[PDB]
């Protein structure tokens, strides 16, 4: 309760500004106060929650990638000596991004999840708990590798089974969780046959269902299948 | 390969 | 001494690390850290200290620039009340920039300007103070904005001085050093034909140096007369 | 108008 002080319809005003400005750290230390006053969200307070956090931990993937690539050149052959300064800098970002991987999964799970009783929030949070273990993945070397992708596998199958039952194939929570889904399966499990088999029947499912769309719909819908398109193009 | 970019309300 | 139990020689390579993973924030604690070892900075550590704090400090004069235009679409005739929270918010941004220019400029007082004896340095740190009071003045409005203005002035005036005195007219730093008081001449002084004056007698001395110089001092000196002139086609 | 960019070492 940092922001136990401030009201909850101010804290949600200041993310939209925080956003507008770019201070995305700001943004997200907003959405986890509003989240901490322990009322349900809004739709459009579920985005302002996963944009904040989106823009903190992708500088911070940036960042460990940029990092991970001049440490990997320093331990090869004929690479002189640097000292410990590049993996010690690695690991401060990484412990980094793990803590705000870790701030996230306990948002959800303390309590967002388990209020969490229509389909569109339900899906959005469980993928998004899958989302952040999968950057836990991307940095994972230890006993809990193994553990750590099983919990990403285990919350996208969880949401994959409720937007399959629950939501049209077009819904854009559903075409997202698919296309994550499919990187997951792609770039953590070794599963490249899997990720362009979930992205292909999702882009077909999708195409079958736009005749039942109003022209922004079809655009919302039609957009995320083109991200799915490049990455079967990339795959293939 | 690029996941859902997400970083815009 | 938050960085006091680091090596100097390690700060200096991990502000390196942190400008390519576009880590100012820890750059700029990174250089302050070295700074606070009380030696002298070499040309390139006084770039690295000055690249970190340019890229904090832009980025919170960007963001204030745009809280500071919602703030004044709110406070105009037929703006529905918004409540204190633009206010608030562009506040605290303001004062977190007030903080990082008050740590620049104690680093510069503490003791870097005392004991800076060559040209390169002295104007070096001179402009920086110059600088960092124009952003100081950017955001001021009460009982010191005068006095402010005036201790930019002042750092750019010795730093001119010493300038004219001491470098060819087509050094890169005495060329930015011109570039940014004819940028504090026009967006803080009130004074725009004295920033005319500056950038085309600037323009025109470098211009009539440049036989003297290596290819590649050409270009370092050409790429900074071209802020000029791009500056002079928007003034007139 | 447009001072030193000064954010690329
Ligand atoms: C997981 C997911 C799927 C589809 C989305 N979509 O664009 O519809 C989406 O939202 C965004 O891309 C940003 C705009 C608000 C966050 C997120
Ligand atoms: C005040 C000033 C003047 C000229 C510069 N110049 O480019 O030569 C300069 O340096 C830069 O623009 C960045 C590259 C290192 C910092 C700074
Ligand atoms: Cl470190
Ligand atoms: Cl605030």
């Amino acid at each position: 309760g940092a922001m136990g002080s401030m009201e909850r319809a101010s804290l949600i005003q200041k993310a939209k500004l925080a956003e507008q400005a770019e201070r995305y750290e700001d943004m997200a230390a907003f959405m986890k106060g509003a989240v901490e006053k322990g009322e349900e969200l809004s739709c459009e307070e579920r985005n302002l929650l996963s944009v904040a956090y989106k823009n903190v931990v992708g500088g911070q993937r940036a960042a460990w990638r940029v990092l991970s690539s001049i440490e990997q050149k320093s331990n090869e052959e004929g690479s002189e000596e640097k000292g410990p300064e590049v993996r010690e800098y690695r690991e401060k970002v990484e412990t980094e991004l793990q803590g705000v991987c870790d701030t996230v999964l306990g948002l959800l799970d303390s309590h967002l999840i388990k209020e969490a009783g229509d389909a569109e929030s339900r899906v959005f949070y469980l993928k998004m708990k899958g989302d952040y273990y999968r950057y836990l993945a991307e940095v994972a070397t230890g006993d809990d590798k193994k553990r750590i992708i099983d919990s990403a596998r285990s919350a996208y199958q969880e949401a994959m089974d409720i937007s399959k039952k629950e939501m049209p194939p077009t819904n854009p929570i559903r075409l997202g969780l698919a296309l994550n889904f499919s990187v997951f399966h792609y770039e953590i499990a070794n599963s490249p046959e899997e990720a362009i088999s979930l992205a292909k029947t999702t882009f077909d499912e999708a195409m079958a269902d736009l005749h039942t769309l109003s022209e922004d719909s079809y655009k919302d819908s039609t957009l995320i299948m083109q991200l799915l398109r490049d990455n079967l193009t990339l795959w293939t | 390969a690029g996941s859902i970019p997400g970083r815009r309300s």
